[PDB]
């Protein structure tokens, strides 16, 4: 008979995290537009 | 008791009548910054940060 590495296995709780894609956006951006006229 | 015409006093209640017009105005235009919501629902994110 063979003798082979055997497991064995029982329940456990889990987590489950789920991978997404995505971008980072800056938090507080004010593109300075001028709101006044000239050069 | 008379001291004054009618009619100026009507001119008097008129220009009063105007100027409490003007003074809406000038309110509605100060309740359009501090801008309210109009309707009342679930609201997503600020396409426009503070500062721009």
């Amino acid at each position: 008979t063979p003798e082979v590495g055997i497991v064995t296995l029982e329940a456990q709780t889990v987590t489950l995290n789920t991978e997404l894609p995505g971008r980072t956006n800056a938090f507080r951006i004010a593109e300075v537009r001028p709101q006044v006229n000239g050069i | 008791d008379q001291a004054v015409s009618k009619q100026q006093y009507a001119d008097a209640n008129a220009a009063y009548l105007q100027s409490k017009a003007a003074v809406e105005q000038a309110r509605i235009n100060l309740r359009y910054t501090k801008v309210l919501s109009p309707i009342s629902g679930r609201i997503g994110r600020s396409a426009v940060t503070e500062g721009a």
